[PDB]
C-alpha cells in the first residue's frame, strides 16, 4: 500500500493477501504499510492527500485586510 | 406613465395620443431584451449540493448577471431621467 | 474474536492469522447493515446517513414557501397593497365627475 491509504481484508484469504483503502478526512497515514489511519490531533485537519496533517486555519475582520 | 405626466417632458417629443406612442416604445425596449434573453440563456432551477451533507436546496440560477442588472439599470435609467425633470420644476 | 455488529467494520491485526480481529466504526457519509462486514457501503447519490450507521435516510429539502414564518408574511403585504390599489381605482371610477380627477 502508498503512504495515502490502509490495509483491507479479503474474504477466504490468508492475511498476506489484501487491498488498499483511502483514509478518510480527517485522518492521516505516513508509511509503507499500515493497518490503521492514524486520527489527526485537534485543531489539525488532514491534507488533500491524507499524507500527513496540517493546522487549521483562522478567520475573522483583520485590520491588514483588504476590506 | 408618471414620466408623461410631468411638468416638462411631453413637449419636447411632439411635433417631432402621442403619450401612449412613448408610453408604448420604453415598454417595447424593455420587451424586447427580456425576449433576447430567454432566447440565449434561460435562467432555469438548479440542485445545489456542494452547500451542506445533509440538506440540499432548490434555486434558480438566473443566467449571466449582466442581464438581471441591465433590467435593473435600465429602470433606473428611467425614474433618473423623471426625478431630474420633476426637480427642476 | 468477537463479532463486529451493524454499522461496524474489521480490522486487520498484524502478524496474526485473519481469524482474529477488530472492530472499527464506519466514517459518516458511509454505513454498513450487515454483521462482520469488511468494508462499509456508500448511501446513493441523494441519500444520507443516520446517526448509527446502519441505513440511509433521505436528505431534507429546503426551499422558501408559502407555510414558512417568512412567506406568510410577505403575502400579506402583496394582498395590502392589490387591496389598496383596487380601492383607489375604485374611487376614481366612482367619482369620476369631479373636476380633480
Ligand atoms: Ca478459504
Ligand atoms: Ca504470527
Amino acid at each position: 500500500c502508498l503512504a495515502g491509504t490502509r490495509k483491507g481484508i479479503i474474504e477466504g484469504e490468508p492475511t498476506c493477501c489484501f487491498e488498499c483503502v483511502e483514509c478518510p478526512d480527517g485522518e492521516y497515514s505516513d508509511e509503507t504499510d499500515a493497518s490503521a489511519c492514524n486520527k489527526c490531533p485537534d485543531d489539525f485537519w488532514s491534507n488533500e492527500n491524507h499524507t500527513s496533517c496540517i493546522a487549521k486555519e483562522i478567520e475573522f475582520l483583520s485590520w491588514t485586510e483588504p476590506f | 406613465c408618471i414620466l408623461v405626466k410631468t411638468n416638462r417632458v411631453l413637449l419636447v417629443f411632439e411635433a417631432k395620443n402621442l403619450q401612449f406612442l412613448l408610453v408604448f416604445l420604453c415598454t417595447f425596449m424593455q420587451i424586447v431584451i427580456c425576449v433576447i434573453w430567454l432566447y440565449t440563456a434561460p435562467p432555469s432551477s438548479y440542485r445545489n449540493q456542494e452547500l451542506e451533507d445533509e440538506i440540499i436546496f432548490i434555486t434558480c440560477h438566473e443566467g449571466s448577471l449582466m442581464a438581471l442588472g441591465f433590467l435593473i439599470g435600465y429602470t433606473c435609467l428611467l425614474a433618473a431621467i423623471c426625478f431630474f425633470f420633476a426637480f427642476k420644476s | 474474536s468477537r463479532d463486529c455488529l451493524a454499522g461496524t467494520r474489521k480490522g486487520i491485526i498484524e502478524g496474526e492469522p485473519t481469524c482474529c480481529f477488530e472492530c472499527v466504526e464506519c466514517p459518516d457519509g458511509e454505513y454498513s447493515d450487515e454483521t462482520d462486514a469488511s468494508a462499509c457501503n456508500k448511501c446513493p447519490d441523494d441519500f444520507w446517513s443516520n446517526e448509527n450507521h446502519t441505513s440511509c435516510i433521505a436528505k431534507e429539502i429546503e426551499f422558501l414557501s408559502w407555510t414558512e414564518p417568512f412567506g406568510i408574511a410577505l403575502t400579506l403585504f402583496a394582498v395590502l397593497g392589490i387591496f389598496l390599489t383596487a380601492f383607489v381605482l375604485g374611487v376614481f371610477i366612482k367619482f369620476r365627475n369631479t373636476p380633480i380627477v
